[PDB]
Parts: C-alpha cells; structure tokens; sequence
C-alpha cells in the first residue's frame, strides 16, 4: 500500500519474550487457564474453574513470611493481585496454602457490586491479553463483570509454551503496579 | 511524574539519535532501525505506545547488560523503574477504550510509512484490536493519510 | 470588552452536576455542614459540630466488612478520607456505628500538630470549595489549622439541593485519590 | 504517569477536531464550541484546568453512553482512571495557592477571547479566586492581552 | 501525573520572564539571574535537574514566607507538594543510571553556556558523577557545542 | 573555556541547605554515618554497625503512636523508610524502642534475597548523596547489594555540621515517598 505515491505502509510486531528476564509476561492459553511467567523455570497459572482445591478458610500469610521458602517474585505478584482488587471486604472469599512455600490462592467467586466483581476485574487486568474470552460479556460491562467459573484458583508452576492464544505482554502487570492499595477498605483506624 | 529514561544507540551511525530493533525483538523479522527525526518524538509526546515499548526494550538491554543477576529472578527492579520507563494512563487508556467496545491498542502490531527511496520513515504508530480482531488499514487509511502528509512537510 | 480592537472577552461556567453519575460531587452549604453527593441517591453529609452522636471510642470496621450491609461507594469515600489523613497516630479520635449498613464517622477535634489538625487538614481538600469559610481563616495558616468546632461527624444521607455556598465540584475528592496512604504512619513491622 | 485521554467530537463538523460543552456542561444552558486549533493544545500542555476538565466531562459522556449502568452505583471508574483525565498536581497547585493567599482556579470559571467577524476562540483559561470573590478582569488584563497577541500571531 | 509549579521573579526586571538564584540558593558565588528564554523551557521539559531544583527553592521561598510556621517543623507541606515542584521518575532515572555504573546527576552541579558580550545564557544542565567525580568538560564537550549551536540558532 | 568564540562554559553549584526550613536533607560523614536533617535541631542518624544496642525483638509501635511523644517529622521518615523495603517479610529483623519519645530502630542485616538486601537498598537510597561509599560496591549490584556490617541502627539526634563526605540534599527522600507501600507484601486477607 503506498500513499502519496512513495510512501509505502509496513508493519511491526513486537517480541516480548526477549523481556523474560527483567519483568513478568503475562498471556492466555485457552479459556481457564492464564499464566504469568516471571523469566523462565518459574511463574504463576491463574485458572477460572468450578473444582476448588482448599475446603478450609485459611490464609496464613504470617506463618509463610516467617519461614520465606516461597519465590519473592510470585509473592510480589500475588501481593499486586490482591492490593489491586477494589472493595474486597470478604476474608472469607480469599483462602490459600503456602505449606513448603508454594503458593495456591483461591478466590470464591460465588450481581452487580460483589467480590467475585472485583477479583474478576483484577484478573482481567494482570492478563489482558486474551482475558476478554474468559469473562461473559467482554465489553461494555466494568462494574457487573461476571463469569459463570465458580473459583479463580492462582497457583505456582513451571515455565512451557503456554501462550497460545494471547502473546507474552507484561502490559498487564505493569498496569496493575500503579493501582496498588487504591481502593482498599480500612480495617483499623492505624493502618 | 512523568518518564524520563533515554534510548542510547548511536554506534556506527550515519547519524546519532536513532535506535534500532534487533532480530530478537521483532516477530518474524530482521533487523530495523529508525532514524533520528522519529525516534526524537519519544522524549516529548505522552500517549505513543511504541514509544514505551522502546524504552522497555532499551531498558531489559541495560538492566541485563550492566547489573548482576540473581541466583533466582527478582522483579524489584522493574517494580521501582516502570514510570520512568513507560506511561501507565497509556495502558490505562487502552483498557478503558478495550472495556467501552472501542479500538484499542495491545501493544503487540505497530504501523509506519516508509519512504521507497530514500528510506525515511515515521513513528510507528500502533495497529489498534477490538474484540481480538485487528483494523484492517480502511479503517484507520486517514490517520495513515495525515501521517503521509506530516512526512512531506518535514 | 473588546483587546486589540477585534477580539472580545467571553466567558463560560461548567455546571458540574452532570458529572454526578460517574464520580462524587462535594459541596458546602453553610460553615457548619458540607456534603459530598453520590449519584442523585446518596451521599455524606460532613458536620463540624459540638454535638457528640456516638458517645463511645468503638469502631468496628472488621464485622462493617462482615457484613457488607453498606454502600460501597460510600464506604470508599470514608477509606480516601481516613487513608488521607496526615500522621494519625490516636485511635481513640475516631469512633463509629455500621449498624445496619450505615454510616456514622465521628472524628474527636478537642493547638498546633496534633490528629485535630489533620482531621481538619483533609475535610477542607475533600470539600475544597467552600470550606475555608468553617475554618478560622482562610490562607496564612496551613500546618496548623484549627476551627472552633470539637467534633467532624460524617454520616450516610439521602440526595438534596444542598449546595448554597458552593457549586458541586469533583475536584475536592478526586484530589485526595492520590494523597492515600502518603503520610499513614506504620502500626506493625508487617503491613 | 500524565493524562492520555483524547477528546472526540468531530462528527457533522467544519474540520475534524475542537469540542463542544452542550447545553448541559454549562451554566446559563449555551451551546459552545472550540476549534481544532484552540482544543489542540490540550494535547500538551500539562497547566491547563479547562482541559482537565474537558477530558472530565468527555469521559463522563462515554461512560454513560458505552458502559452498562449498575443497579446501585460505584465509583470504582473514575479512581482508576482519574489519573488518565486529569493531572491531579495541577489540583495540588490550585490548593497550594489556595493555603497561601495567592489567588486561584476553584475550576468552576473560565474565560477567553472571541475574534468578532472569524468566531475564532482561544484556549479557555480559569477566572482565579481569592477567598470568596472573583477577580477583576483589571486584575489580569495584561494576560488578555498577551493572549490577544498569540492569536494575532497564528 | 505532572509538575505545574510556576515560578515567578517577574519584579524589577526588563522582561516579564526569567528567575534568579540569590548568593544563599548558591555555593561560593553570587546572584545568578537565567532570562526568559531559558527559564520558559522549564514549562515543558520533563528531564531537566534544574527546573526541578528551581521549582524546589522557589517553593521553598514562598513557603517560608507565605504560610505560618509551626513550632516544631512539620514535613506534611512537601510530602504532599513533591510531585507538584519535581518529576520524581528524573530521581529515578538518576538513580538507575548510577547503580548501573552509567554517570548520572546527584543534583549538585550544573554548567550553562554565557555570552561573552550579551550576557545571555542558556537552561544550565546538570555536571554527572561517576564514583564522586565529576566529568572532565571533554566528556561531553559535543553536548557542549550542541548547546552553543542551540543558542545561536536562537 | 570559549565555545563557537564567544560563548563562555560556567558553573554553579546550588546550597541546598537553604531548603531545611521546608524538607529533609540528607547527607554523608564518613562510610558508616550518615544523616538525615528536619531543619535544626533534630533529625536522625542512620549508622552502619556490627554494635547492637536492642537485644528485644518487640517494637511496640502501637503504644509509641498512643503516647504520642515523639517527633512526628521523624517518625513519618521512619514510616516512609520502612514502607520503603522491598519484599519485607521478616518481622523479627527490625527491632526499636521508643520509650519516652525518642527514637531507635535497629535492622538485623545478619546474598540477592534476604532481608539486608532490601533495607540496603533503602538505605543507599534515603541518604542517595554519599551511600555508595557505605557499600561493598559500588554500583553494578542492585538485587545482591551488600555491605559487611550486620545491623543498621537509625536513632534520633541533634543538629551539628556533619555533612562531610556529601553535601545535604533532599533528593533522596523526596524519590521515597513515592516508593511508600509499592513492594510490600500481604500479611492480613483484609488490609
Ligand atoms: C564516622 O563519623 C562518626 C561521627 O562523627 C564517628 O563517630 C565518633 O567517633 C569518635 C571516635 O571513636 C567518638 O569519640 C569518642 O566518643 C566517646 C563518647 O563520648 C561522646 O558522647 C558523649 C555523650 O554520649 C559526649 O558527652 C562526649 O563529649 C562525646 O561526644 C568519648 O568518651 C571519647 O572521648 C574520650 O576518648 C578520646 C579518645 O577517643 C579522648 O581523646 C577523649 O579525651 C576522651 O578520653 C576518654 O577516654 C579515654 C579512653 O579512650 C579515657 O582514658 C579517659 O578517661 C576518657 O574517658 C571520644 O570522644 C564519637 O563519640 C563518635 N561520635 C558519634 C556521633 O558516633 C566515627 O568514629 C567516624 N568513623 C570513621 C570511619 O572515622
Ligand atoms: C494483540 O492482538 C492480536 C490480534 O488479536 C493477537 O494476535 C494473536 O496472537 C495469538 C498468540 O500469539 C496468535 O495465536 C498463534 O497463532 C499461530 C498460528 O500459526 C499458532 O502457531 C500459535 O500457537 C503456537 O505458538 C504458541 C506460542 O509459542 C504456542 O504456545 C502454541 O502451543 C503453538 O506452538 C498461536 O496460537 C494469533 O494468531 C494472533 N492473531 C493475529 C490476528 O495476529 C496478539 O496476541 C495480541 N497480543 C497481545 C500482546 O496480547
Ligand atoms: C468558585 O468560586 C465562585 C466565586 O467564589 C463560587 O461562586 C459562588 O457559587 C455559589 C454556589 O452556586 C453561588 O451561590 C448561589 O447564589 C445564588 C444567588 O442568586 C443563589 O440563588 C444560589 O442558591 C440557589 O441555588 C442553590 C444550588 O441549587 C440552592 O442550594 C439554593 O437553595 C438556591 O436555590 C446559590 O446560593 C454564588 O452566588 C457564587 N458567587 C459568585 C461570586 O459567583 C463558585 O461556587 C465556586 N465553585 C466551586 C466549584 O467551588
Ligand atoms: C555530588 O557529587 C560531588 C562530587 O562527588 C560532591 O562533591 C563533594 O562534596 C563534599 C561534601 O560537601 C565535599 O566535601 C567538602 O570538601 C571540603 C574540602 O576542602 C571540606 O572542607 C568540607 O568539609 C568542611 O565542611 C564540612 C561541611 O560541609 C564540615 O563537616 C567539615 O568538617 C569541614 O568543615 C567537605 O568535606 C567535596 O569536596 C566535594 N567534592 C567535589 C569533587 O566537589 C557533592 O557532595 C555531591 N552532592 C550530593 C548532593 O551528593
Ligand atoms: C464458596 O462460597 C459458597 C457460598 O457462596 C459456599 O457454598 C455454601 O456452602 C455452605 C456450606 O459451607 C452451604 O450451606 C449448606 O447448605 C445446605 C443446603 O441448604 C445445607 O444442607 C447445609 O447444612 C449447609 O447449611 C451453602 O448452601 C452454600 N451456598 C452455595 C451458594 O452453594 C462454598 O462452600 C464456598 N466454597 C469454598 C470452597 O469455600
Ligand atoms: C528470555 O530473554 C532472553 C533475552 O532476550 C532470551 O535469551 C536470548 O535467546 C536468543 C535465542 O536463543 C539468543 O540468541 C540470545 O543470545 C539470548 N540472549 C541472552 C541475553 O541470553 C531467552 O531466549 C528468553 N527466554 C525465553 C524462555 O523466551
Ligand atoms: C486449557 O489448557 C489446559 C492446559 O492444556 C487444559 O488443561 C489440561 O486438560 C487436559 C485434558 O483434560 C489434562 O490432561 C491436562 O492435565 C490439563 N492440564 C492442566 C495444566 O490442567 C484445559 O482443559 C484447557 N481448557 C479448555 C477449556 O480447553
Ligand atoms: C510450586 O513450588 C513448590 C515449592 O518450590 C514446588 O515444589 C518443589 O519442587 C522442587 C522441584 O522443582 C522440589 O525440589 C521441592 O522439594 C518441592 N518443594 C516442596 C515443598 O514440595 C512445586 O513443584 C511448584 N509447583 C509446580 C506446579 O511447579
Ligand atoms: C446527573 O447527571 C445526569 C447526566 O449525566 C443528569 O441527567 C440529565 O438531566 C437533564 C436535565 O433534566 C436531561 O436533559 C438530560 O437528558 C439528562 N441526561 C441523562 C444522561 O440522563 C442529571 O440531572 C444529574 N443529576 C442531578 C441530581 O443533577
Ligand atoms: C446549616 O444548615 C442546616 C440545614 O440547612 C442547619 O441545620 C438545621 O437547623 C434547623 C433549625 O434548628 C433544624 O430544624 C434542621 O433539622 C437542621 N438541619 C440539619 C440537616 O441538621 C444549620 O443550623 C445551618 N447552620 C448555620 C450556621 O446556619
Ligand atoms: C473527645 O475528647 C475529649 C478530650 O479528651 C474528651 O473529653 C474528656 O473526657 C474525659 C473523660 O470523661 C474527661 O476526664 C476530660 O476532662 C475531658 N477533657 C476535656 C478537654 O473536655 C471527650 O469525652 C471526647 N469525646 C468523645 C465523644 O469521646
Ligand atoms: C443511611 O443508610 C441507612 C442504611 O442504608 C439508611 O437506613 C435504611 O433506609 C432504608 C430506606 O432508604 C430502609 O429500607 C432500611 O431499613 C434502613 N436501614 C436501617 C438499618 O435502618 C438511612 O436512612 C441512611 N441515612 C439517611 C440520613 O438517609
Ligand atoms: C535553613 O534555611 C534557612 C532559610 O533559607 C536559612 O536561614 C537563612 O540564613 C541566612 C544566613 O544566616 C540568612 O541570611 C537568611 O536571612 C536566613 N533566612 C531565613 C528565612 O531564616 C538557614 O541558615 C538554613 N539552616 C542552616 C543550618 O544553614
Ligand atoms: C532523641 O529524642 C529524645 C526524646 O525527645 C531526646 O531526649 C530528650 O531530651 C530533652 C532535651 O532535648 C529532654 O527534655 C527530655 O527529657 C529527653 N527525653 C528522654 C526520654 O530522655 C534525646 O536527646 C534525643 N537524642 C539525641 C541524641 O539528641
Ligand atoms: C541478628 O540475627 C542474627 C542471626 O542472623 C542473630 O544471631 C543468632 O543468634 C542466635 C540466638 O539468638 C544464635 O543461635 C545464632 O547462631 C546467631 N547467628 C549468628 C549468625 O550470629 C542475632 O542475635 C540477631 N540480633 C538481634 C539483636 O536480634
Ligand atoms: C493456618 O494455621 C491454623 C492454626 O490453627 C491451622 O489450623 C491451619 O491448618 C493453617 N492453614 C494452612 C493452610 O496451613
Ligand atoms: C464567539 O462568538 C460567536 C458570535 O458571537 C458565538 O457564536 C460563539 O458561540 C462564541 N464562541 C464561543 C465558543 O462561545
Ligand atoms: C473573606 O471574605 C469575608 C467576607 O465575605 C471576610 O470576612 C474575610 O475576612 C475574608 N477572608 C480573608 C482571608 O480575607
Ligand atoms: C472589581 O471592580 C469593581 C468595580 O468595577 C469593584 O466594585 C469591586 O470591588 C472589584 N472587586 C475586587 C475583588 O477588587
Ligand atoms: C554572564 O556573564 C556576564 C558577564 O558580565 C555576567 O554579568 C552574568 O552575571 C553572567 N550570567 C550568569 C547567569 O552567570
Ligand atoms: C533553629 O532555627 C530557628 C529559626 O528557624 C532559630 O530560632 C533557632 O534558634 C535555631 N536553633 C538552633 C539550635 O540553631
Ligand atoms: C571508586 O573510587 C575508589 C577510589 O577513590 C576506588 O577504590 C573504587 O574501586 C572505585 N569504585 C568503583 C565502583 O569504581
């Protein structure tokens, strides 16, 4: 396509897995399951679906940063993701297991102006990349976001060739750094 | 505040000021390089993603070349350095214009002219998706118009 | 008003009650009572008064949570406000009543570098047009300033043509998105 | 980061840019529009209220027209993307002068310059306050004048 | 998202413009005074060290002035008021050009170009560090001529 | 030195000591003290040591923020230097005592992933003018920072002229504050 007789039209594509090393890529395999590799040999795997792995009400983030054992990067991202949900006011919704420092988080998703709304706002944002066909709708609904998946379940794994869907991106993640603790409740009057 | 990290690729230049995409860097293409006049535009306009993408890249090169690594990967230093790198109100209002139906950029295809002949070319601008389907160059033929028309006068 | 022989002086005034059905509208009416209206339904009414209301040094942000019983919008706005405030460090100053989903906020104010300071510090940025009026003056005193009244009660309301002494503006709240947790003291080692 | 939000009104126009306050956004219920030339400038400059609050009301339009209404409402929209509309600094600023006696913009006032035959505009400017009063147009006459020159000038 | 902080030191002088740095803003020297010219530049750049200082002392000044003191000194003022007067990414990207052995500004010293017979002088720029030494004067003796041609292009 | 033959190169250096009636200022005397200053007559003194002078692990800052006896100055630049650490985790690290309105923190510095790394990194920050000195290197390292001594004591002092090594600036703080509560991680499920 040329345009004024010599100006001629290309295109670029970006590689963003050159940028492994230095920040986390996020990207979308299928409907369910997402991930978020931090370089290689290590990441996160978010996946919306109906089985949940925790039966129990815990989260027992002290016991796991008294005896570390877990990736400081994935507890840094799992920290991200929590900070970023907007409203959240159900402890009971979030429970997680971080016995021999892995890391398992599950968000009870169980209809405007919910918990389950945020957390899939939230999710949408660490991998916007190919979320939009995860979520029911996939446009003009924010606040009434919904998805029919029971459980948002984040868990430690190993790096593969996940990105089938979406390319690697830490567009994401990089977004979601700036809305950390905006829209947090107070719990205390001294925070 | 605002960014303010700069591109340095200047060796064996016709021209300093430039920067150049390696092979590493590009899906399914060589090397490519943009001259001063384009690449410049970046230390002043504030809603250009190619732009950001450029100083992440320049900045993943610096980061890997110049400071230890870790035993295990840690991401504080893209945690402390992202807003000087990169605009995130651009990535918010991608986002935005992605959850109101409108065209939106993913960061992933960018669009330039190029001129046949003297191998000139302007900033790439990026290749706007909607719903996990890209523009197809009627849709934005205007922009790619004006864009021309910008190249003439300079 | 003609300048240069050719070009008129023009003038124009937003009328920023359009914008209430996207963000807050803050507003003052007299010295003694300020609002900060959400939507054309709810909203805060802001008192600085002599009266007490809750008469106890309880606030139970944890079982208001529980409950969820609140509107959250509003409940976001009372969490910029206390996340705005500079170095609170007394607990007892605030006390509050969620029962039933409501809203009742009650700062104790009773010269210089102290939490009544503060507390008066954020209620002038929250509603910044029209405040300066409830203070003792205006200008020339920042780091101190102080107003007669003893108490800042923030209680839930329904929506009114508040608004005598200044127009509604989003400027007020939207200002403070930023101050959030940029002078909170910490309270434990782990936050 | 900075503002990235970009105003689009240019559908039915004379050329493809300015924006129009509608009956609506204004007190005294006017229509009023501003050239290309004039809303350009909101596009960079970083000191400018009108322009905040044009990318404000803008947003609220889209909003409204693009995004399903929840029952009850939330505020969550705007503290996301507040950033993006408006540079909330400059807000900072307009506090600052406030706490020290220096006259400044409550963003409810605004003036400009009108060319009498073209209905040429300028970029609207806030009409400062002190205390609870207004100021005099003689209290910043020079400013209008200056403005008088760069439109002269374009 | 933006500084917008204004400086003024309009009174006494032959332009509007311009700002000075009195003989207590300055380590073993006198009063400095920078013309419109260079000082309007602070308006826009985002990567200058000495707007951004400029923007702190004026700040400073005012402060002291225009508001009361307290008895003990309280630090809310610029805790709040930072992003106001400075880009805190430029701090950021001076503190990753030294954890990357790179030369970067600590913030101390700058150097101007000064017409012999005028007296017009240019945005001074900041002297980088290396290890606590300062550059040569031939390690950037081309941005110094860049500079002079700036100038007489003006 | 005559550039283009009649443009002079000239130089100015800009007392920043002049901006302590508004800001901190921090400064360098020698590899192992540096300083903060909160205008005159107070500020703190961050000291690299293997002398430790808190054998406890309390610290007891909810007590310290009822008594209110402190410098509120101080303990805000405590505050942001604490929510200034990255990936803090370890509770038992920091140490302090504040009995009677003074101030005393002590961190257990005892290579790229404990807690010395992050409270290093802070350090070299918060006194940004002369730290470099304090470290085994001096740039190259930014995950495995290091320094020998084993424990950073930051105590409050009195005004004198210790700037020695670096002249006082406020460009460290001021780059902190906007670091504050950005790599912190998650203790409770309801911040
Ligand atoms: C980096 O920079 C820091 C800060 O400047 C610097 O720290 C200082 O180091 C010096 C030398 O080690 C310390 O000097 C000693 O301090 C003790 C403690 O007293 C001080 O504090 C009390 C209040 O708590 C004050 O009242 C008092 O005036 C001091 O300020 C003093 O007791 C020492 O004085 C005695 O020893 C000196 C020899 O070192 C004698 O010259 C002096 O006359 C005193 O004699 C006493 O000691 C004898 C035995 O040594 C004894 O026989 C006599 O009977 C008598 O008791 C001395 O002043 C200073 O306190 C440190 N200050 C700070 C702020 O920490 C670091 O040393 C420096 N490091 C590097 C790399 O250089
Ligand atoms: C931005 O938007 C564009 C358009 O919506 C989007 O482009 C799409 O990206 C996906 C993911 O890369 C592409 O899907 C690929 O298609 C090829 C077809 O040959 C497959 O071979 C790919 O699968 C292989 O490679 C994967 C990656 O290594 C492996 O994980 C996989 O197992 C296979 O080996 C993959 O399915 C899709 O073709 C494009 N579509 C278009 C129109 O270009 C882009 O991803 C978005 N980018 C961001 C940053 O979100
Ligand atoms: C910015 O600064 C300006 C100047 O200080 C400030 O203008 C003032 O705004 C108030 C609020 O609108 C005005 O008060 C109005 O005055 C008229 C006088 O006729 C009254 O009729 C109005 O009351 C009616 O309308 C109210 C709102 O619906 C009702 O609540 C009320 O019951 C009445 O029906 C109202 O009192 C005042 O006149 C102006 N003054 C000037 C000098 O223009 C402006 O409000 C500030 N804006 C912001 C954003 O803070
Ligand atoms: C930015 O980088 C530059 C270059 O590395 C750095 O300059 C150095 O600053 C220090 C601190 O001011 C200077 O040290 C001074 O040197 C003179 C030499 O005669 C001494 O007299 C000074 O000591 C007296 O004054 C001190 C108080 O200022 C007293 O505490 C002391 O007891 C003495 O009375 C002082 O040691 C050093 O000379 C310069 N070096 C150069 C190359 O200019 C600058 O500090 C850095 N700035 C920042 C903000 O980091
Ligand atoms: C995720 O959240 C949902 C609720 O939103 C949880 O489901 C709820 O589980 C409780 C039991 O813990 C159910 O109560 C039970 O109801 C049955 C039928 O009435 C009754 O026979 C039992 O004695 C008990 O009262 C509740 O009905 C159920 N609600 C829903 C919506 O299913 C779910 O357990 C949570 N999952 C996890 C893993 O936390
Ligand atoms: C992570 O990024 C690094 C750096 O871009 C990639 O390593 C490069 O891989 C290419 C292809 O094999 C080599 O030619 C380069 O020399 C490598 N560079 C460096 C600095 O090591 C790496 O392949 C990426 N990893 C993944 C899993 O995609
Ligand atoms: C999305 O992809 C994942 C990963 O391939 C699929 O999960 C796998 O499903 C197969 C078939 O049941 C199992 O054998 C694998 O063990 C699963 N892998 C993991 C990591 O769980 C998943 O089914 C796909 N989702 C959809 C909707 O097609
Ligand atoms: C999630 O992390 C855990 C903990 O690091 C991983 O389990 C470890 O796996 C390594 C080998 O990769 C073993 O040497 C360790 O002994 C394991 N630790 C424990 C406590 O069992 C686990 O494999 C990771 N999960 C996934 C899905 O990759
Ligand atoms: C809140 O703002 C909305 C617009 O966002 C206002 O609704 C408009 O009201 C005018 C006057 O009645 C109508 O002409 C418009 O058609 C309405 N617009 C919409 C989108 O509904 C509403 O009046 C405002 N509420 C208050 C209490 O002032
Ligand atoms: C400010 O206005 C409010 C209401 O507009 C005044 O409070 C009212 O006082 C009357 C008379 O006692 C009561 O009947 C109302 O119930 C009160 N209303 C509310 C909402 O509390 C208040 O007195 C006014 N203050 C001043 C100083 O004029
Ligand atoms: C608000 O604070 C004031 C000041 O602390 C409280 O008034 C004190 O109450 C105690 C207990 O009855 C008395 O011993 C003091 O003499 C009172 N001090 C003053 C200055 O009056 C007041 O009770 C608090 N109000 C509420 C509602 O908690
Ligand atoms: C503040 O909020 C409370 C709780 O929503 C309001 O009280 C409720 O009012 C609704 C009708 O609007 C009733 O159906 C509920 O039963 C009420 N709840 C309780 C617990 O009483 C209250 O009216 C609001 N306050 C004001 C001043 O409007
Ligand atoms: C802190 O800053 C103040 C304000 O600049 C300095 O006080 C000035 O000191 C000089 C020299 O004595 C006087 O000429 C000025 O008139 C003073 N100004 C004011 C406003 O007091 C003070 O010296 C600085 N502190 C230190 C320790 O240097
Ligand atoms: C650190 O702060 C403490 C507490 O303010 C200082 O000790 C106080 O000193 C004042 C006089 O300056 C006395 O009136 C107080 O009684 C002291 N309080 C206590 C609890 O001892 C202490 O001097 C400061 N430290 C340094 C090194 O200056
Ligand atoms: C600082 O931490 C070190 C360990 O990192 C502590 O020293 C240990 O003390 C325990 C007993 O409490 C001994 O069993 C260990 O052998 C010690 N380890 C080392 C490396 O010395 C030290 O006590 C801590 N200091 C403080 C003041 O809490
Ligand atoms: C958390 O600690 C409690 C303490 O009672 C324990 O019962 C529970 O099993 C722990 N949870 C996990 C997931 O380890
Ligand atoms: C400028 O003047 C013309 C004619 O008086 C008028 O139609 C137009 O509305 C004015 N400008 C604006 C933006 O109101
Ligand atoms: C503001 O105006 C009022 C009169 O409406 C006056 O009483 C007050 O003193 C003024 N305040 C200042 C600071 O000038
Ligand atoms: C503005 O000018 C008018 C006369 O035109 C005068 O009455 C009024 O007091 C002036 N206002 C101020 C605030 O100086
Ligand atoms: C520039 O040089 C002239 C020479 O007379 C001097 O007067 C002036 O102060 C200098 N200006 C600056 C900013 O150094
Ligand atoms: C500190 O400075 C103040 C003025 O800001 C002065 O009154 C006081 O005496 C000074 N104190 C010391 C110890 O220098
Ligand atoms: C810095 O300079 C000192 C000598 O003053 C030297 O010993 C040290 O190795 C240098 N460090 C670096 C990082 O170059």
């Amino acid at each position: 396509s040329l345009y004024k007789g010599v100006y001629e039209l290309q295109t670029l594509e970006l590689n963003m897995e050159t940028l492994n090393m230095t920040m986390p890529l996020s990207c979308t395999k299928n409907n369910s399951h997402h991930y978020i590799m931090v370089g290689n040999e290590t990441g996160l795997e978010l996946t919306l679906t109906n089985t949940s792995i925790i039966n129990h009400k815990f989260c027992n983030l002290s016991d796991a940063h008294k005896k570390n054992l877990y990736d400081h990067a994935l507890m840094s991202i799992i920290s991200t993701f929590h900070l970023s949900i907007p409203n959240f006011n159900q402890y009971e919704a979030m429970s997680c297991d971080f016995n021999g420092g892995k890391i398992s988080v599950q968000y009870n998703l169980s209809h405007c102006g919910t918990v389950a709304n945020g957390v899939l706002q939230t999710f949408m944002r660490m991998a916007w990349g190919g979320s939009y066909i995860a979520l029911d709708s996939g446009c003009g609904n924010w606040d009434c976001i919904m998805t029919s998946y029971q459980y948002l379940i984040i868990q430690n794994t190993t790096w593969e060739d996940h990105c089938q869907f979406s390319r690697p991106s830490p567009i994401g993640y990089l977004g979601l750094l700036s809305q950390r603790t905006r829209d947090i409740y107070i719990s205390r009057r001294l925070l | 505040g605002t960014f303010t990290w700069t591109l340095s690729d200047s060796e064996g230049k016709d021209t300093p000021g430039g920067y150049c995409l390696t092979r590493w860097m590009l899906i399914e293409a060589e090397l490519k390089c943009f001259g001063n006049t384009a690449v410049a535009k970046c230390n002043e306009k504030h809603d250009e993603e190619f732009c950001d993408m450029l100083r992440l890249f320049d900045f993943n090169k610096q980061a890997i070349q110049r400071l230890k690594a870790p035993a295990q990967m840690s991401i504080q230093l893209i945690n402390k350095a992202v807003n000087a790198l990169i605009n995130d109100q651009l990535i918010m209002k991608n986002h935005l214009r992605d959850i109101m139906c409108i065209p939106y950029c993913n960061y992933s295809k960018y669009w330039y002219l190029n001129h046949t002949t003297t191998g000139r070319t302007s900033l790439p601008k990026c290749w706007l998706v909607s719903n996990g389907s890209y523009l197809n160059e009627t849709h934005f033929s205007d922009d790619i118009e004006q864009q021309a028309d910008n190249m003439i006068t300079e």
